[PDB]
């Protein structure tokens, strides 16, 4: 329906719309290019917006997600970080708050996933 | 039983700041600079079951604004002619043709050496000077204001400066949050918000004490300042109706120029067309009197069901912060108000006429380092205004408490026209337990 | 051929030239600095190039073709796109003629696209959990 | 019984307006800008089976020459001695020894005070001037001021600085390509087939001179003429040629440069004194050259304007030398050469060479622009150079009297309008690589 | 080991590192950067060099078949005009840095090599669909 | 048999160069424009097994510090006000008053015109300055020494130029190696190395003849240069022990300030308070004895046990060429070093140097600019901490040679400072022999 449309629905509700969100993150220069500051000011802003784009799109790459919306793991969810009714998570809860709940625990939930990665990687090799 | 899944475009987000870009619209300054257009797209989001806070005093859009702009005067300005030939010694006396009581000593006339088109001649012109801007050096001797601490520059008399509505737009990777609550006094939380592409369009006006051609309230008047309690504190008053000013400067001005260097001319004030008398500005009685007894009430909820306001002019300071300023038809205008805050409120109609000041040398944007000279403009200026707002402080539980006038960083003016929106960042990623196991 | 030998080419022609063009899209020094509009020219556009890569990476994400240079999709030809026969198209058109013949049907071609692949993602995480 | 086939790689572009940037192959300013090595392989590739429209009226290449040709001049000549001090009421007398006739008093000798190292030091210096860099103050007949005092502050160029002309050779940014023309008969403002890639153009050396272009190229089989709306006598017209004319330039007279001090760091160059009968400066064209170029032009045009017309030619109407004159720069010197000469006849269905007498200015503008001026220090000894004129800029006067005879003059134009000539080969588009098309297959679904 | 952690690693040992070395790449003061033209510039203009280095390099392994993989077997074989070196030490003896050195000479064969067995296999599966 | 197999993460890298990103920890110039913080965590990575090439002549890193700090000294200079108008005549007499050491007509007592904040007044002033920024025109007329060549601009005096330890950083694709090898002689193949993220704080100290507050070697002095046996290139000998070094600059001083335009103010030098007195530095003899003892048994190491070292002052020159050079207490000092090298060597006593104050300062070696030294009121002092050397040897066979304190050019300074440090480009992508194809469906 539209960018952020989904926020107020259920983490359920707003798989659908995953890819309105990714199409919108990359979407008188006669007169601009001659303020300087202008001209830098806003170069860098764009630059930026392209680094944050990559570093999201190689960590997919490293936990094996690259080519998913949606991607499942190897790596058992923890109680430690949420102990929480995957019917209240997913129908009752949106991705707003259900993503600040877990604030802490986002770095322990990275590196296993990219070490379960990085032992897959290896068996297929290892196999071939 | 449960594995972390990973996803993707997740519509969430974080607070954040970023450098927004400017559009228009569509040879003003702020034209030409602010020239990327703007869509012709009143794109709005609705967040249905969405609750956000919002924080005006610590609102990072204000500084930005402020910064643009102050960068923007000067780029104005940096390609104009220097005055600086011209920090002579002046022999100066009063004007006495056609002079009434309320101005006498104000005007001088004035003359001196100044420069030629070539290096080697000089030549004696005559000027109309402002008081305000000369300052007797001793007797006969003056000079101007400033030519002990900075350089003048001349402003460009063909730029336009008058506002225009400026929208701002958010970067890729970024949206504007808006909050819709008409009752929002800017720093609670917001249930009724929306997204936003960029911002309505916010003139850049600046002025000192009253608030002039910004937004209205719905909700009749909202009295917000960072903390009420804390005496410290500028309160910002928002109307839901404007009051209209009328302003003029009466004299019919005789405007001539004279180069001082190959592409350098100078402007000058020349002489003045039948009788002098002072600039000033006109308001109706009633409609500030009403709208000061709103303001009241509105203070009672605050301040006290027995509380008396006193309302009182400012306490001292320089002009830029005890008259009311602005720039009507270019020309800087510095007007007193002590007429409007007069009154004490407890629990075809006349007009209230404000006497103006004229002043050409501008230290502008509450800096020092800089100033520059307004070419006078020719004819007779009047323009009107809406007032939309007040800049007011205050001063043992004696019940009544006096409200004053004042000026403050231009950044607080801004903030009312800013107050409704805020700047995140989208953030895509995010996990959550599912059911599935990654196929090995 | 070398870089664009095969724009006369036909379509079909034209098979197997996907990787030159694909190779070529990505590629005194005090003066380069200190001339700052100079600079500030050639910066943004490599920045731009760049911006420009990633787009059309990012659709064949979207669309599921990712890192193939030939993909074949869910989504039907339609006849209100063109009406020509199979082999006319392949073996006597142009690539350039081509995209004359298909005009103004590109934003729904891609939105057919997005969307089936969005519905395809979601049927394999039913079938796995 | 189709689908939607997926291809990213496909061999197509679309016309694109893009930055380019310059490269050479090695004090100069241009070898300074265009520091960028070339790449000694042509790369250019035929495409077999391709057409392309090429409008050169329309080339944006022909904008970005003269908006980075302006550039780079500017940024030459900021870093130099401003003359500012020196715009002061100049005390002249005429020059009368070893003067001929034809200069009688457009040589004049001034004098003037001088700033020193010192703020308190003056110092006499006195200098020649060509006349029509100096005006009457207000009128007295001893005091003169430079022309520019009452419009703008002139810098001097740096001696050092060389602007002597480069093949420059413009490349495409990633993502881009140029296209080439090479249909010899093209005439602009159409359809071409013989095609093929480029990926950098051929090094144009950017000549800046009005009626006459000189060094450029030459066209190959015949002399040809492009123009675009060719009725409409409010265009000019651009005449590109299949054989050069050979035009040797000079400023005869010996030039003693001196200079001194202006002030910290700071020198001042002017003339000095002068050896020889002095003359004005001039250009020498073969007679009979001229008139069987000349001929060969008038053939094309005729096949344009009709069979039985009478070509006509005639000089130029007034205004500033910039428009009026063959202005040209020649040894670092700037000539405004009287090309009547070369017009006085009507074609009707040993060399003796011509020679058009020429002025020479110090104070010069740039580019039609105004506000700004440079100042051209004088060079010492005695000039020549010699030129091939490659084509011509000229208008018609038009009108309609039916008479069958036309007139031609020489054309005034814009710079922009000499770069025109060598870019009609080149166009830029963007490379758009991805694209659909119908297929039997369907995605496998499993 | 950390971010490089050896580079005396043989080159089977290094094999589980190579996800550490994957994530380098893209790895009031801030006033500065306009205040200091140049300086702004030149940090700006590193930023993006090693943005379009990575891309690059992103590229090649999209063409090659290997995508997002850290490690691919491919449809080349290994040439008897390269090195005769024994395949023992070659994994085991030996480290990356002194294995490139023995056989840099090589790159840009192999390279070749890599993309078109990989642009052939591409469309034979086309035939095959 | 074998196949290809394709690798991403490789752990190699080829030599590059790039720019590195300056950082600092904790009005001062230096911290100002390396503004950016540094990384509070140390980091450093062992590579056992790997041994580099290093060559500290043929280092990148160097021309980077060069032209950065000129960069930014010349940013800093140009926001101040410009001395250009004071290029007036002067009317100069010798002072005598208070007279001390003998130093009668380093300082004169000039008169002169200035232009004030209104065009219409000039005004007599006064000033009282050293002989080595004025030129006669020839109660004379004199002029300041540099009015001919360029402009004169003075240095802001809120500004501070006190250098501060720089790290240098390496940009994301990019690795900084370096040597731990001690005895490591500045070129080779160094076996004890390891990987760093960034480099530890240099001061961008700038001096001639000497080097000072910079580091320490370890074990012993080691003396290096590019070649050995061309007397063209100069040695460094880089020490493991400091020397300490008193300067001062005796006088106590009035420092008086005029406006001179809009907002526009030149400080000068009013009068000096008591005994006019010469400028100075001092070293103790017998550990600057210690410290030649240990220089030339390095030398001979190189040359012979049986070689005679001679040490001798520098070559006729510039002051900025032959004496030594610093800037302490914002002053700039220049001192004679020949008492320093008067020894021959084969197998308190604090040595007083006198110095020279001069304010109007040409840098970098560079010619057509000129910074004018704001005065220092009251008092200078400092100590400074001597770490090395810019040796020549001067080129009979007598085995006789000469050594002299020929100085060089800035770099030097980086030279050694930045001597352990290499920069490298990192690069993932690789391949290598398997025994698999790629399985095909
Ligand atoms: C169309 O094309 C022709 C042919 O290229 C151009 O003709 C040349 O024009 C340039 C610019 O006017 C001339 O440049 C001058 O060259 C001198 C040296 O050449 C002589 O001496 C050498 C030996 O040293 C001989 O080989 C040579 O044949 C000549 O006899 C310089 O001394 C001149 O002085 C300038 O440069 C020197 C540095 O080299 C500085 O020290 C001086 O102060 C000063 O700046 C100058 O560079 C060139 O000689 C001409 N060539 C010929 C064959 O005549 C036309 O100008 C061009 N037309 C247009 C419109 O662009
Ligand atoms: C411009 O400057 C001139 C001097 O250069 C002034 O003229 C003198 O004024 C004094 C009085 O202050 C008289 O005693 C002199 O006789 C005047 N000299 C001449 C030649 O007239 C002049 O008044 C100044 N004018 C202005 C407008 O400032
Ligand atoms: C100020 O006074 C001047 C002088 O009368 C006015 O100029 C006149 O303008 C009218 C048109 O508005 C002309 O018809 C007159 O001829 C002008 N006067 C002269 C000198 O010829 C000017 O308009 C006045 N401006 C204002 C705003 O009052
Ligand atoms: C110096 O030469 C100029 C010409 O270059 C003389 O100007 C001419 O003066 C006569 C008499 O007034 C006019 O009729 C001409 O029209 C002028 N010529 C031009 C081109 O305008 C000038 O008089 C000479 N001066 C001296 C002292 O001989
Ligand atoms: C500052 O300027 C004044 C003049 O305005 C100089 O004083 C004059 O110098 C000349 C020299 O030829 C004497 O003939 C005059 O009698 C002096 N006049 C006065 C009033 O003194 C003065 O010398 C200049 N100051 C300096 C230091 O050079
Ligand atoms: C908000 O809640 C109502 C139920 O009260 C529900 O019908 C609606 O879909 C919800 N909105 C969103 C965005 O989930
Ligand atoms: C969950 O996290 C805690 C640390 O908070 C750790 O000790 C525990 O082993 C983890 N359990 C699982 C199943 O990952
Ligand atoms: C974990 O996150 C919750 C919010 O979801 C927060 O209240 C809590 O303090 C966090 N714990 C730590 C150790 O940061
Ligand atoms: C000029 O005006 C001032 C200010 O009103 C007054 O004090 C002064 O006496 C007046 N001078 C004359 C001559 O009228
Ligand atoms: C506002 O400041 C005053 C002190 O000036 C303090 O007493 C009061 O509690 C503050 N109010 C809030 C809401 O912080
Ligand atoms: C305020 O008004 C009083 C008169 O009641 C006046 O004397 C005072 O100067 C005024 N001050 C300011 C700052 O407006
Ligand atoms: C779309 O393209 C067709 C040709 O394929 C053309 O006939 C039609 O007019 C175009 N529609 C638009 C955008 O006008
Ligand atoms: C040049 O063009 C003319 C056109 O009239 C033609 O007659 C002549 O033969 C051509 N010259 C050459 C060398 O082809
Ligand atoms: C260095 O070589 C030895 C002997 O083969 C080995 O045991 C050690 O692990 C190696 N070092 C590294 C960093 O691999
Ligand atoms: C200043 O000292 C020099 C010697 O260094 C001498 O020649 C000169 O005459 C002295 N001048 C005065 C005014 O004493
Ligand atoms: C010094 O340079 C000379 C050549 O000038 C060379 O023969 C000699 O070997 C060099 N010495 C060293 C130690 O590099």
């Amino acid at each position: 329906l539209g960018f952020l449309g989904a926020a107020g629905s259920t983490m359920g509700a707003a798989s659908m719309t995953l890819t309105v969100q990714a199409r919108n993150l990359l979407s008188c220069q006669q007169h601009l290019l001659k303020d300087t500051h202008w001209g830098i000011k806003q170069l860098q802003a764009r630059v930026l917006a392209v680094e944050h784009y990559l570093r999201d799109q190689q960590l997919l790459g490293i936990w094996g997600c690259s080519g998913k919306l949606i991607c499942c793991t190897n790596v058992p969810w923890n109680s430690s970080w949420s102990n929480r009714n995957l019917s209240e998570i997913w129908d009752n809860m949106t991705w707003l708050q259900w993503d600040k709940e877990i604030s802490n625990y986002t770095q322990i939930i990275y590196g296993l996933l990219e070490e379960s990665q990085n032992q897959q990687e290896k068996n297929e090799q290892d196999l071939l | 039983n449960l594995w972390v899944t990973v996803y993707y475009g997740v519509p969430v987000w974080k607070d954040a700041e970023t450098t927004l870009f400017c559009a228009s619209d569509a040879h003003n300054v702020w034209a030409t600079h602010c020239c990327v257009p703007t869509d012709p797209n009143p794109q709005e989001i609705h967040l249905e079951n969405v609750t956000e806070e919002f924080n005006m005093w610590k609102n990072n859009m204000v500084e930005q604004m402020h910064t643009d702009i102050i960068s923007l005067w000067d780029q104005s300005l940096k390609p104009c002619v220097k005055l600086t030939p011209l920090c002579v010694t002046l022999q100066c006396t009063n004007v006495t043709n056609n002079i009434t009581d309320d101005m006498r000593g104000e005007l001088k006339n004035c003359s001196f050496n100044m420069t030629t088109e070539l290096r080697d001649k000089k030549q004696k012109v005559y000027s109309l000077f402002y008081r305000l801007d000369v300052v007797q050096i001793n007797n006969k001797e003056y000079r101007l204001i400033n030519c002990n601490t900075s350089a003048i520059t001349q402003a460009c008399p063909k730029v336009s400066f008058e506002p225009i509505p400026i929208h701002y737009c958010a970067p890729a990777g970024f949206a504007i949050l808006k909050c819709k609550d008409k009752k929002f006094n800017g720093t609670g939380p917001c249930t009724n918000v929306s997204t936003v592409q960029c911002t309505h369009g916010i003139k850049p006006v600046v002025s000192t004490q009253l608030l002039l051609n910004g937004s209205l309230a719905e909700e009749e008047v909202i009295i917000r300042s960072e903390n009420i309690t804390n005496n410290a504190k500028n309160i910002l008053v928002q109307l839901n109706e404007s009051v209209q000013i009328n302003c003029t400067r009466p004299n019919n001005n005789t405007v001539k120029s004279i180069r001082i260097g190959p592409g350098q001319w100078f402007y000058y004030t020349g002489d003045i067309i039948g009788d002098i008398r002072q600039a000033h500005c006109n308001v109706s009685k009633a409609t500030w009197n009403e709208t000061l007894g709103k303001v009241v009430k509105q203070l009672r909820k605050h301040f006290g069901n027995n509380t008396i306001i006193r309302f009182a002019n400012s306490s001292g300071g320089d002009l830029e912060v005890t008259t009311h300023s602005f720039n009507c038809g270019g020309e800087f205008f510095y007007c007193n108000t002590s007429g409007l805050f007069n009154s004490t409120w407890i629990s075809s109609n006349d007009s209230i006429t404000l006497p103006c000041r004229i002043k050409q040398i501008i230290n502008m944007w509450q800096r020092i380092g800089q100033a520059m000279y307004a070419p006078p403009i020719q004819g007779v200026i009047r323009c009107v205004s809406n007032i939309t707002g007040l800049i007011l402080t205050r001063d043992t539980n004696s019940t009544t408490e006096t409200f004053r006038p004042g000026g403050g960083d231009m950044r607080d003016n801004w903030r009312s026209e800013l107050y409704k929106y805020k700047v995140v960042k989208i953030e895509p990623l995010g996990v959550a337990p599912t059911r599935c196991k990654r196929r090995v």
